[PDB]
């Protein structure tokens, strides 16, 4: 039907 | 309050697991099969009102695993403790004598989200109706999970859901008979 | 068999619904082994470190602005968006509790394959309410979207007597009753 | 430094193939690539989530692409049809602000005499216009080429200049039946008629055309169309 | 699925504002507004999920629980000009997605009108010629020549910026040699009063 929405991971700062 | 639907995400270190669901009142609606990269629908109903296009939480997944790398470095490499579950069992309906029922395994409150579960039939394991929810979300950030056996009940067996988990020394059974 | 050190990382994000959809809440979270360590919340609307291990992931997604940005409409765009989609099968399902009643001296009414979780079950002695020790094993969550629940009378019955387990659910709009003679 | 992909031009023989490159330094997990066709909505190809996963677009047919690594998505077009002479596009993004590349204009052909490089005139304003808004405007004529694929800048006493200029974003077709007519282009520069009758300055129209590389095989008459400018010029007359 | 832009062509006088438009299904969200200038660079304009943002000569709304939102832009400029696209991303696929746009034209609005057409020789040759069809105001329209054996660009618009002065201007060439100036774009509507040289 209609669509389920994410939210997407931030991602944590590099090394 | 009213409701709560939680998108939960876990990436599991070494056993290089992984996990991505939505919880609706500690419900699972869907969640995806990392192996087959398709939603799983918690009941076929749910596929038939609603859709959803899973591109984005596979990514998430990556993403939940790179930071899982840099938080153990970050941490001195310090591990998880492990904690035991609590393992009730009991039936689905009235289990009156010669009747399809099922039998739910529930497996609360525990960490690392891994468990060998089998039932035993008369201490003879069985897996020939089983299926089982994957793992569940909760405040404290335990996991929950649940398997069902179904069966037809008898004055004969003994039943056992034998869960093994790397906080308990020895697997825990949890005896059913029908009383 | 045997096995190592395990290194575990959750990210949750919890849509809360206050009546109906008028107040809607996000809360963001990360945990490693169990240890919350930064959150998004939408009525603070910027990270916060729980704890020291999450410091550095505040103060870098905080210097974010579309990050900033795109959590803060999430309310209406993510949580909201779902609450729609979901609505019709999740708020409004309604599965009827189904009852029986029997001794295991003692009685037992089981309320089984139901949906919302709450419930009230009370119970009668020819018509007369009996308040004192009802037993009650609390409601249970099956897994499967359906609850179930015990209640226990502590009544040794004499002959003649009618108990009755009057139980009531919002998918009946009369209530469910379900009687016992010795 | 936001998205870079490269051939901003390229032609490409039929049947033969290419990559456009395309990178993002910002750590965009999403990328994707579109083509849209002269005058026309952007259609997505292939899109990207993260590291080594890929997804059809709408458009698939004929490409391919790869994601090994977050900072790269190139795009591969294996047997140039003719029907994949577009505009093609990159974006990348993540949880919020699109963006885009600077572009690639590719275009296919049957084979490599189809490319001419322009032939560029410029012509010195009329007296009649000088003497009647005391305003004198050049024109700058590039005639001629194929590809489409030009940038044309106007120089004054060698150094370019954009206040007085007015260039069609759109060149013509010498010829609108024929279908890879050769194309022109025209360009104004107006100064004030004190300016232009003053001989010590210097007008220069220079146009960088996009043409054929080291590589590209080379077998007619005419000199191989490589990629190169071409000018004309003038002075002021005081008269 | 999809992305609705509201109107589908705009033409105003510079100085004026525009309301540009855009309805989206409950399938995508989390909108953003683009420019393509017409060499057709791809400028982002805003990020709005949802409220207001206001950039200079430029605001959005975005009302994110009725699936709309406006770009307004004030005082716009003949550099405006371009296509404005609404994008969007699918929910959960994450396949950014774009309306179908809306043309904007902004014309220079043109104080002394003094439409004419001059003759320019090429500097090298006497032989070789255009013709300048040049100071019509944004009212005047030119046609793609009749015979096609000769070339006629379309109008545009040059900035003196010294003078802060605006002119349209259109070029007609050809290497016929019935073709001349005096009847280089009576295939165009041409202003009245256009002035016409020897």
């Amino acid at each position: 039907g209609e669509l389920i929405g994410i939210l997407n991971a931030a991602k944590v700062p590099a090394d | 309050e009213e409701h709560v639907i939680i998108q939960a995400e876990f990436y599991l270190n070494p056993d290089q697991s992984g996990e991505f669901m939505f919880d609706f009142d500690g419900d699972e609606i869907f969640h995806v099969d990392m192996a087959k990269k398709e939603t799983v629908w918690r009941l076929e109903e749910f596929g038939r009102f609603a859709s959803f296009e899973a591109q984005g939480a596979l990514a998430n997944i990556a993403v939940d695993k790179a930071n899982l790398e840099i938080m153990t470095k970050r941490s001195n490499y310090t591990p998880i403790t492990n904690v035991p579950p609590e393992v009730t069992v009991l039936t689905n309906s009235p289990v009156e004598l010669r009747e399809p029922n099922v039998l739910i395994c529930f497996i609360d409150k525990f960490t690392p989200p891994v468990v060998n579960v089998t039932w035993l039939r008369n201490g003879k394991p069985v897996t020939t109706g089983v299926s089982e929810t994957v793992f569940l979300p909760r405040e404290d950030h335990l996991f929950r999970k649940f398997h069902y056996l179904p069966f037809l009940p008898s004055t004969e067996d003994v039943y056992d859901c034998r869960v093994e988990h790397w906080g308990l020394d020895e697997p825990l059974l949890k005896h059913w008979e029908f009383d | 068999g045997d096995t190592r050190p395990r290194f575990l990382w959750q990210l949750k994000f919890e849509c809360h619904f206050f009546n109906g959809t008028e107040r809607v809440r996000l809360l963001e979270r990360c945990i490693y082994n169990q240890e919350e360590s930064v959150r998004f919340d939408s009525d603070v609307g910027e990270y916060r470190a729980v704890t020291e291990l999450g410091r550095p992931d505040a103060e870098y997604w905080n210097s974010q602005k579309d990050l900033l940005e795109q959590r803060r409409a999430a309310v209406d765009t993510y949580c909201r968006h779902n609450y729609g989609v979901g609505e019709s099968f999740t708020v409004q399902r309604r599965v009827e509790p189904k009852v029986t009643v029997y001794p295991s001296n003692l009685l037992v009414c089981s309320v089984s394959g139901f949906y919302p979780g709450s419930i009230e079950v009370r119970w009668f002695r020819n018509g007369q309410e009996e308040k004192a020790g009802v037993v009650s094993t609390g409601l249970i969550q099956n897994g499967d979207w359906t609850f179930q629940t015990l209640v226990m009378l502590e009544t040794v019955p004499r002959s003649g007597e009618v108990y009755t387990c009057q139980v009531e659910h919002p998918s009946v709009t009369s209530p469910l009753t379900v009687e016992w003679r010795a | 430094a936001g998205v870079t992909q490269t051939p901003k031009f390229r032609i490409l023989k039929i049947g033969q193939s290419m990559t456009l490159q395309c990178t993002q330094d910002m750590n965009h997990n999403y990328m994707y690539w579109y083509r849209q066709d002269p005058g026309m909505g952007l259609k997505l190809i292939y899109y990207s989530v993260g590291a080594g996963i890929t997804d059809k677009g709408e458009v698939p047919n004929g490409y391919n692409v790869s994601r090994s690594t977050t900072e790269d998505f190139p795009l591969r077009l294996e047997l140039a049809a003719p029907s994949q002479t577009s505009v093609y596009f990159c974006a990348s993004t993540y949880h919020g602000t699109g963006y885009f590349g600077e572009g690639s204009w590719l275009t296919v052909v049957e084979d490599l005499n189809k490319v001419f490089p322009p032939e560029v005139a410029v012509f010195e304003p009329s007296e009649a216009e000088i003497s009647h808004t005391q305003k004198a405007t050049l024109v700058c004529l590039a005639t001629g080429f194929f590809p489409d694929h030009v940038e044309l800048s106007w120089w004054v006493n060698g150094k370019e200049v954009h206040s007085g200029v007015c260039t069609d974003p759109q060149p013509l077709k010498e010829q609108p039946a024929l279908n890879d007519s050769r194309y022109a282009l025209s360009s104004r520069l107006r100064v004030s008629a004190t300016f232009w009758q003053n001989p010590r300055n210097h007008f220069r129209c220079q146009v960088q055309f996009y043409g054929l590389s080291e590589n590209d095989e080379w077998t007619q008459d005419r000199a191989k169309p490589v990629t190169q400018i071409v000018s004309a010029e003038a002075w002021g007359r005081a008269d | 699925i999809q992305v609705e832009q509201s109107p589908p062509d705009l033409i105003l006088q510079e100085g004026a504002n525009s309301t540009l438009r855009c309805n989206f299904s409950d399938s995508v969200n989390n909108l953003q507004w683009f420019h393509q200038n017409p060499w057709g660079q791809l400028i982002n304009l805003f990020y709005i999920p949802s409220g207001t943002k206001q950039n200079g000569r430029l605001s959005a709304t975005t009302v994110a629980t009725e699936r709309y939102s406006l770009l307004y832009i004030s005082s716009s400029q003949t550099t405006d000009s371009g296509v404005y696209f609404c994008a969007a991303l699918i929910q959960g696929a994450q396949k950014l997605v774009f309306g179908q746009g809306t043309r904007l034209t902004i014309n220079p609005n043109i104080q002394n009108p003094d439409p004419a057409v001059y003759q320019l020789r090429d500097s090298k040759s006497s032989d070789k010629s255009v013709c300048l069809f040049t100071d019509f105001d944004s009212q005047t329209n030119v046609s793609q020549s009749k015979d096609s054996d000769v070339y006629i660009t379309d109008k545009c618009v040059l900035d003196m910026r010294s003078m802060d002065f605006k002119s349209n201007s259109a070029v007609a060439w050809s290497n016929k040699s019935d073709f001349a100036c005096a009847n280089a774009f009576n295939n165009s509507i041409i202003p009245e009063d256009t002035f016409f040289p020897s």
